């Protein structure tokens, strides 16, 4: 089980690096790959098959599925769910 | 009966105009939040166009 | 001959080749020590070309040797693709071995000519009340499901894949462009257990993937659909999210040296959309019926990507968050949604007048919202009170329990014919149901079930 | 070695040094023959550094010699700074001679580590009833102060400055971030007249100073507070306005040419706030508690400046023009003011229930007052009339005579413990003082003083 | 000596000359072979000058030789210009052959000095009710007709030309800047058919012409007016759209290498406007009475261009889209419009009280309009109900059919006098017409006709 305390603070940190590297901003001044910042992270939380575990461990672990559960956290302003990062 | 109904009418009208005053306050509060969003977005878009035009010149 | 990596910036790579051996635009290249594939986007001069990697660039370095393949990315096509899962480069990703391909086609092609176009108007019944009433679909036409995050697009599409496969007997092609890997796994096993898999070709490039994959997966799936259309067949082409093709283009645009346009979009936004969208069409040889989901950024329908997509479709279904918040599903907006088939010469006067009557009532109810919010319904005229009561019933009768939504609530799914749809709304407009309670119309399929629900 | 000025563009100066003598980032440089200090911001390469002048650049020219100092801007610290006015560089702006300093510290350092944090959420006893009851301050915490002019902001700061020094053996530091020269002179005389000047160090960055001065004054005042904390003390750091610290950062970021962020703020907005706010904490040696005045742009609490600041605040004290009109001082609004420490797991169930009990009575009384102003006092129930009587007693018991306010109140000042505060309000909530008149609770201090005032 | 074209980008052209022979700022250049002229905007250094072409660039090539003329664009001035149509370079654009010129003046000049300024306040009657009431004009002053698209700027200018230019015994200049070529043809045939053409110099630069032409036509028309003023004459100067001079500068600004300012305008917006507007003035030698039409982008009076224009004018007439959208013409707003002449010490107390009286009634009605739309007319006071009726009648009595608008209105044109205007509005304010219906005041010249329309 993994908890990300503020995924909205990770987006603010990545926006700072992108603006200092002069990458052209988009909506709410966030970089063009801000969706991919969160999507490539959260796609790793998942349940894998017995065949995946058997292949990864070279046969050492047989008959078990593996999993990673995620609880990301997002702060909103004035309860607005329609903003770009949320 | 007619005079007591008129007293009841003014009392009902007081509650109706109190409710109308309170209902209008909720609409004003929601529009102010939408206005602040538009205020922040206009400043961000103008700055993006000025930085974009000065990178080209 | 061969070249050498000279620069690497994220997903974009510059390679230098001898002046007499410079590769062509869209030509595929392979890195010698890792076998990573690159697609040429532009020629910079002095033998240097700029390319996008069709995989991860982590571990690559300057000076590595690169081989030009002499052709664009080529994928397997035909009967051998049915019941198989493939990636952007046409490799199998289902662990079922190599594809028994007879031929391969390059993923880049020109759209069919003006003289090759088809004039089809044959009505397609979906079994969904709101769609069949105000958004009638047609065989060989294009449909777009517009909506923000969590409004109903993947559910409302999977219900269309289930309902359209009842009358359709040909092949289907599915292209997963930048969406959840779990939903691709759920859909594959559902069709495998249901024995539907041997008539569907599956292509994937989900959110976990680098920008080059997400940018070209749409072309790979469309190339397989064009093979079946050109064989003289009637095929279905489903695109999981067409907005991701445009977004993958935005992530790479600044790296390609292009000046940004409005709200940070690539300057080529409308051309990148037209080059793909014009290939997705029916011709004099065969037909392609296509359904595409269109994401709406931050619920803004005026955003450049959604705004540029409307002109490429025959039917537009607009989902709303305000409607979904009331409990109504499918969350379609009758006043924003429309179709080219909503014409008296195509659907007949009875359907056309019922649909126009529903829109008139819902439009008038929308005008009274602010007055009703401050002063309540009791201040309205006797005519407006009757219209608002019918508007509330129409709005609830548009709801429908789906056979794919059963897991969410428990209720059984309903299929409603076009005849039953017209009869129900015509009766509510005429006033034949003015006595039944407003909650009797919510989640009931056909109009007769509203009469039975009112008995409780 | 020494460098040469190579370019001057407003407050931004570029200096060239020999390749083996290039100064470090944040290092302070001195122009030869002129009283001008330059702080290094960036290393451009080729032996050239970009810097910001800590004063006017008028009369400077290219080719002037510049000397490296080997360290960041270094300021005097300790006992000698008390009762003195200083600029951003630590120079004595008052005409009182040199500061009797024994040590100097650089203004830039890392916040205390994960292992240096003190422990449990210990409270700071201000001795002010309304604050210690409804707005409890934690040691090492940050307090946001809200309200207009003429509502007692200065008097509230002077009372806190007196109480921390006399009742807790601590000291105070005041950082005038973008200080108005007229108000800076008035505050210095008011503190001298109120006999609190020898308990506080004054650091001023006036509005007419360049952006670099207004940005660094908060770090100069914080460096003096860090020396007092290291002596084993609990310290108060007052920041004249935290919005002006944010704006000075926006101005400097624009001068350095960085690409602007959302709503036009600097891209480093959250990091610049974090670097300042993370040094204000409770450690194993001592603590720094901060009271910061907050300005809200366009009354929009969602604006990046207020939103970034509210993530660091632990309490909010709101000053009301309406409460000041009734003659009550301090003018804190017990309903709008809040604290993260007002939790039964932090302050205990007895203090929490007493504070929530007071807020419940005052909130219900605000509603009853609107009924009295419309329908009349005769429409209220007997229980409501009793609640109005208790609410008026609670409302007057929140008032207190301050030692710095004896000139206005004509009464001797009072310090009230948290134990006496809880006991007094608990008694009024339970009805133990229902027989006393409302005038007995006004300007008395502890509950025993109200009982004695009622006999006069 | 001669130079060579080195670069061409749109309307901007760079020309290289010998270093000992660089042409001056604003100097005119001629291309060899091709019939095109260039104006030096800047001297770039190394013998290169940046220029704007005064014709289309489609035929131009790099390497064409260019001749320096040694002076700025010089146009014919004096009596020979009357009854003629000319372009920006002063060439005749009518089939009447060469101009009988005796002197030529350069289009670039310094504004008259502070010691040369005039001081007259002689009131000018226009025959239009709203203008004569709230916007009184004066001889030798500056008038601006502010408004968006389709609200009446050209129509009001044509009515003002009819009521002033024809009757006047001095010379006139009409400058069509960025105008529709159809309006220029209609006006030429109108001046010719009315026998007025012998008193007017016509200069035309329409929307089909290059940016260099639209950037300088205003200076050509003004140079002809300055020759007449400096001879001791009283002159009329009409400019159909001065916004088009600013826009031509915005279109070329970025190609001239200038960074953009707010709302995408050129950084030189206020100086380019001041350099032109300060020459359009009356002096101790002679007088210029001027009427300019000012376009308002998207109807927003806060846009930088309209906002910078108000300070240059004596009389500001504001046209409202909301009034035009109600069929009321002329669509003038009495609350936003104003004039320096609306002073009791300049006109009289009776006129001033009538104007302020009308404004007071219309200002109070603006808050009641929103009340009536939600709660109805019956909830207003007996004084408010009466005032609202007078405000709606005043709003209609501002309307008047013009002689130049008969093609749009169908009814004949009405000229109304100052005394007639004052008497009509005082009658409605005092209640002398409370019994007449609201529709009787719509489109009826003086007050008598309103009494007659009520009977039809
Ligand atoms: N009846 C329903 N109750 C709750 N959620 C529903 C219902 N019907 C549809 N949905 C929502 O439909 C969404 C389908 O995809 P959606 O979020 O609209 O598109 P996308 O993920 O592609 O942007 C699901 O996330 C799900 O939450
Ligand atoms: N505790 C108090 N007791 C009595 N009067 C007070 C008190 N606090 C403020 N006042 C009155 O309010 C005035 C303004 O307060 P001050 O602290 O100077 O507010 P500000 O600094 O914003 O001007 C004081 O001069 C005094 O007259
Ligand atoms: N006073 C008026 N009476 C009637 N129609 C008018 C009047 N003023 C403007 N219009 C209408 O507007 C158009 C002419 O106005 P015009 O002067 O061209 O406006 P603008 O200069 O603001 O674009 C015509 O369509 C005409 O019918
Ligand atoms: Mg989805
Ligand atoms: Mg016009």
């Amino acid at each position: 089980l993994i908890v990300y305390d503020d995924l909205s603070k990770q987006a603010v940190a990545y926006r700072q690096i992108s603006l200092l590297l002069r990458r052209p901003p988009g909506r709410e001044a966030y970089p063009g790959d801000v969706f991919y910042l969160h999507s490539r992270l959260l796609e790793r939380a998942s349940r894998v098959s017995e065949e995946y575990v058997e292949k990864f461990t070279n046969g050492a672990v047989t008959g078990k599925t593996g999993s990673l559960t995620a609880l990301p956290i997002i702060e909103t302003q004035a309860g607005d769910v329609s903003a770009f990062v949320p | 009966a007619v005079v007591e109904n008129n007293a009841c009418e003014q009392a009902a009208r007081m509650i109706a105009m109190k409710n109308a005053t309170d209902n209008a306050g909720e609409l004003i509060s929601d529009l102010q939040l939408i206005y602040n969003k538009a205020r922040q977005a206009a400043i961000t878009q103008e700055i993006s166009e000025i930085v974009g035009g000065a990178a080209a010149v | 001959s061969s070249g050498r990596i000279v620069q690497i910036i994220g997903a974009v790579i510059d390679v230098e080749f001898p002046r007499d051996a410079v590769p062509s635009i869209y030509e595929a290249l392979k890195v010698q020590g890792v076998e990573t594939t690159l697609e040429v986007q532009q020629q910079l001069g002095d033998g240097v070309v700029r390319s996008i990697a069709m995989g991860s660039t982590e571990g690559l370095k300057r000076g590595l040797n690169v081989d030009s393949t002499g052709a664009a990315i080529s994928v397997p096509v035909g009967k051998a693709t049915l019941g198989r899962i493939m990636d952007v480069l046409g490799n199998p990703i289902d662990e079922a071995g190599p594809i028994g391909e007879e031929e391969r086609w390059g993923i880049h092609r020109e759209a069919p000519s003006y003289a090759d176009q088809a004039g089809g108007n044959e009505l397609l019944e979906t079994g969904i009340k709101v769609i069949d009433l105000v958004c009638p679909f047609a065989k060989g036409g294009k449909v777009g499901l517009f909506g923000g995050a969590g409004v109903g697009k993947t559910v409302n599409m999977m219900e269309l894949i289930r309902n359209i496969a009842i009358e359709h007997s040909g092949y289907s092609v599915f292209a997963g462009v930048g969406e959840r890997t779990r939903e691709g796994n759920d859909f594959y096993h559902e069709m495998k257990d249901s024995n539907v898999l041997d008539k569907v070709a599956l292509v994937y490039g989900q959110m976990n993937e680098p920008p080059g994959n997400r940018l070209r997966v749409a072309l790979t799936g469309l190339t397989m659909a064009e093979k079946f259309r050109d064989e003289g067949r009637d095929v279905l082409l489903f695109i999981d999210n067409i907005y991701r093709y445009t977004l993958a283009g935005t992530e790479v645009s600044a790296l390609l040296g292009r000046m940004p346009s409005a709200v940070g979009y690539q300057p080529t936004l409308a051309e990148e959309m037209g080059v793909l969208q014009e290939r997705i069409t029916s011709t004099k040889k065969g037909s392609i019926t296509s359904i595409q989901a269109v994401y709406v950024p931050a619920d803004d329908l005026t955003d450049p990507s959604p705004a540029t997509t409307f002109a490429h479709l025959d039917a537009t279904v607009v989902l709303s968050r305000d409607i979904a918040s009331l409990g109504i599903y499918p969350a379609v907006d009758p006043l924003d949604s429309t179709s080219r088939q909503l014409d008296p010469l195509v659907i007949g006067q009875d359907h056309y007048d019922t649909a126009r009557g529903v829109q008139y009532v819902l439009q008038r109810y929308k005008e009274l919202k602010d007055i009703i919010a401050i002063l309540g319904m009791d201040e309205l005229s006797e005519a407006d009170k009757l219209l608002v009561a019918r508007a509330r019933k129409i709005q609830r009768f548009l709801s429908q329990p789906f056979f794919v939504a059963e897991v969410f609530t428990g209720s059984p799914g309903k299929y409603v014919s076009l005849k039953d749809t017209i009869a129900g709304f015509k009766g509510i407009l005429n006033g034949d149901y003015d006595h039944l309670p407003e909650q009797a119309f919510y989640m009931v399929g056909g109009i007769e079930e509203a009469v039975e629900k009112a008995k409780k």
